[PDB]
């Protein structure tokens, strides 16, 4: 699990970071090629992002 | 590495879950005095890891602004997002469960049910912290410092009892003269109580108690805290009264009180402290000393016995006849023990002595019904092993050659000829 861990947790130090909800520097990876099924909440794993993000965002 | 975000992170994490755990402490009840100490004493070395890491999490900023504004930069920028999901795609063959970074943390700061102390503090003793005497908090030995009190005062007109009432003295008439030898043996017995004072409450902030006295000391007792209405104003290092406040503050810059007798503020400095620490110590541990106080007296007034104790807190013919009670076991039934030898015997061919020994890999038989070593098995199925015969075809060929006396070949040799030609 150490790979989808750090997968989660590095787009989730990228995500934290934007400048609005849906201009961030994972969007335009996801249209760019870069296959993440997590970052979609039909995936379980998206509510351990979301606290990883908030995580993020409280260490703003 | 990411010390801006995963470090800090990781660092308010480990704090939350300290805070958690002596939260889950401060909810649980407590029922003796050992085991209060012992969660006090966890929750002060919890406390210490708390300091630290929120001592290192203030030391990692000062570069986080030095690359605020490229971190900020979140539109220019995306490829180093690639260049390291590019390098997470090494070493995929990492066939692993991970579901320590978290658990691990929790398990850590937590305890198992045999004994009340979490993995950090597993080694934690009160024993090498407290004597039996002490009690945990609920007393104070002052035994030892009895005797040396004898040999300092050079003669025996005095009790443990009369011992107490010197040491319940504050700020009255001293024992002996305080340029005497005195001063030794109170630094001593100081040492003790002030360690015991920390030792006995280790959830209060040593350094605030310390810092405190020290001010109180600076502030009030050496300048002036005595006062009379000869009465005037008292000095602990020079011994003597004084008319006014102008004549004891022009006394304070003179030789004899600064460096010019034995009994200075450069010389007697640390006994003259020590002699205020002592008293508000004292004063901290006054529950204590009553106890203490109560316990001598309680302890003095027993008898020989009543010290040692405080010091010291059917069928039979037809189970014989039917065979029961016998020794005998089954190392083929998955080595089960049989209280009889007909159970034995039975027990040998049964269900699960042939289920064991079909997943031994070994066929029972007739003969091998008794078997109990797997090693006389092995050899009772090698010699059981279909007789000796298979041979109904293995001459039979009718060579031509000459058909009279050279025809010598096996079934597979004239199986193969007939074959080939």
């Amino acid at each position: 699990s150490a790979f989808d861990l750090d997968v989660v947790k590095l787009t989730a130090q990228f995500v934290a970071r934007n400048g609005r909800q849906f201009l961030t520097q994972l969007m335009q990876k996801e249209q760019r090629n870069y296959q993440f099924d997590f970052l979609r909440p039909q995936h379980s794993l998206f509510n351990y992002f979301t606290k990883l993000v908030e995580q993020y965002t409280k260490i703003l | 590495m990411e010390t801006i975000l995963e470090q800090q992170r990781r660092y308010h994490e480990e704090k939350e879950r300290l805070m958690d755990v002596m939260a889950k402490e401060m909810l649980t009840k407590k029922s003796t005095l050992r085991d209060q100490i012992n969660s006090d004493h966890r929750t002060r070395a919890m406390q210490d890891r708390y300091m630290e890491v929120s001592g290192n999490l203030r030391d990692l900023y000062d570069d986080k602004d030095g690359l605020r504004k490229e971190e900020l930069n979140a539109i220019s920028g995306p490829n180093e997002f690639a260049e390291f999901y590019n390098r997470l795609k090494q070493i995929k063959e990492f066939h692993r469960k991970h579901p320590n970074e978290i658990c691990v943390p929790m398990s850590v700061e937590f305890e198992e049910l045999l004994k009340a102390r979490e993995n950090p503090s597993e080694e934690a003793q009160n024993l090498v912290e407290f004597t039996d005497e002490e009690g945990y908090g609920r007393y104070l030995d002052l035994h030892d410092c009895y005797l040396k009190y004898i040999n300092l005062k050079a003669s025996e007109k005095l009790d443990y009892i009369t011992y107490l009432s010197i040491f319940d003295q504050l700020f009255d008439i001293p024992k002996e003269r305080k340029n005497a030898e005195y001063k030794r043996y109170l630094e001593m017995l100081l040492e003790y109580l002030q360690d015991y004072t920390d030792r006995v409450k280790p959830l209060q902030d040593q350094n605030e108690l310390f810092g405190k006295i020290q001010a109180e000391f600076e502030k009030k007792w050496e300048n002036g805290t005595f006062p009379g209405w000869e009465e005037r104003a008292q000095r602990l290092f020079s011994t003597k009264g004084k008319s006014l406040e102008s004549l004891d503050t022009s006394l304070f810059a003179k030789n004899p009180k600064s460096k010019g007798t034995k009994r200075d503020t450069e010389r007697n400095k640390d006994i003259a402290f020590l002699e205020a620490q002592i008293y508000e110590y004292v004063e901290i541990l006054g529950e204590q000393r009553h106890l203490t106080h109560e316990n001598v007296q309680r302890k003095q007034a027993r008898t020989g016995e009543e010290r040692e104790e405080e010091e010291e807190e059917i069928p039979y013919w037809l189970y014989k006849l039917h065979g029961l009670n016998i020794n005998y076991n089954c190392e083929i039934c998955g080595n089960y023990t049989y209280r009889g030898p007909k159970a034995f015997q039975r027990h040998f061919a049964e269900w699960r002595h042939a289920h064991g020994m079909r997943c031994l890999g070994i066929p029972n038989t007739a003969h091998f019904a008794n078997v109990t070593q797997i090693e006389d098995a092995v050899s009772l199925w090698a010699k059981l092993k279909l007789q000796k015969a298979s041979e109904r075809w293995q001459p039979d060929t009718e060579e031509e050659y000459e058909d009279s006396s050279g025809n010598v070949v096996n079934k597979k040799t004239y199986e193969d000829l007939k074959r080939q030609g």
